[PDB]
């Protein structure tokens, strides 16, 4: 199942994407 | 890490900012800064932070802990960043940028605003704060001097000579002289404010000191306003005096040899705070360091990959 891959993808490059304040 | 009194960093265009000290000229930290490259860099009053800016967004690194990244970043231009600069308590940000502007921010979280906006007919390639942090001098690519006072909102535009790009402007810490280099070389020095009073702005052209055939690209003060270094596109770098503006000292990274064909500009200098040793940042892929009296380099950090065109060297107060 792609979708359950894709959303382990986003959240995962998400928990470390929002960092930073611009 | 930055926790001692002389800190040094230089950027360039091999996607890293290098920070190191003169002891044994080896690297400390290496900042990641990616998908541009870095017009100037300038480190905080209060010692916490630096700031790089190039191309629509000014980036800050942390100077206490260790971070490689851009905790704080600042977008909403849409072309470079000329040079950025902090008030000396660490109040606002002057910013100019490529396109037509040059304006402030505020540096905390709340709804002061008292970010302005200064718009011209020219992209701007310089922006210069008055040491009484009240006026500040904007130079174009059509060689304009905006004296512009915060004040107030009407601006001064002076015109030396057109035709000719500025590139730089600066003034000495002690408001004794007011100097600037083109496109060809030319480097003017006008009398600055006399009227501590009430900022009356008079400006009268005392020299034009004719020198470096070749683009002069930065011009710089000293602390002590005894001297005043300028780079330029010839490989060299000379300081001259105060006195009667002769020529003091000259530096030179010229092999001469016909083969290399200007291998590499000067792109920056700066002073310390005793006005006895210079940093300079040479497109060489390296940086020097030199004395202003026995004219030899003494030191070299060579850890860079590509061309750097920005360099940050301050100290402490006392020299």
């Amino acid at each position: 199942s792609n979708t359950a891959q894709r959303l382990e993808r986003l959240r995962k490059e998400r928990q470390n994407q929002i960092k930073c304040k611009n | 890490v930055g926790s001692d009194p002389v800190i040094l960093a230089t950027a360039g265009y091999d996607h890293t900012v290098r920070f190191w000290q003169a002891h044994s000229g080896i690297c400390t930290r290496t900042v990641q800064h990616q998908d541009s490259q870095v017009n100037a860099l300038e480190v905080t009053p209060d010692r916490s932070m630096i700031a790089a800016a190039g191309y629509q967004h000014i980036r800050m690194y942390d100077l206490n802990s260790n971070n490689p990244n851009p905790i704080i970043s600042y977008d909403g231009v849409n072309k470079n960043i000329a040079s950025v600069g902090f008030h000396e308590d660490g109040r606002w940000m002057y910013t100019g940028g490529e396109d037509c502007t040059a304006r402030i921010w505020d540096l905390r979280s709340r709804n002061l605003q008292c970010q302005r906006i200064f718009q011209v007919n020219a992209p701007i390639n310089c922006v210069c704060l008055h040491p009484n942090q009240a006026e500040l001098i904007v130079g174009d690519q059509s060689g304009a001097i905006h004296i512009w006072d915060l004040k107030t909102d009407h601006n001064e535009q002076l015109i030396p000579e057109p035709e000719v790009s500025i590139t730089s402007a600066h003034i000495d810490p002690d408001a004794s002289y007011m100097a600037a280099v083109n496109s060809t070389g030319n480097c003017y020095v006008w009398n600055l404010t006399g009227g501590i009073g009430d900022e009356v702005t008079q400006l009268i052209p005392k020299t034009k000191i004719p020198a470096h055939t070749r683009y002069a690209l930065q011009c710089r003060f000293s602390p002590d306003s005894t001297l005043l270094a300028t780079c330029s596109a010839d490989q060299t770098c000379k300081i001259w005096r105060t006195s009667n503006f002769s020529l003091m000292t000259e530096l030179s990274i010229k092999s001469g040899n016909p083969g290399e064909s200007s291998r590499g500009w000067m792109w920056g200098c700066a002073f310390s705070g005793d006005s006895q040793y210079i940093v300079t940042a040479s497109s060489d892929n390296l940086a020097r360091l030199w004395c202003v009296e026995t004219g030899e380099i003494k030191r070299e950090y060579g850890g860079h990959q590509k061309a750097v065109v920005c360099l940050a060297f301050n100290d402490s107060v006392l020299g």
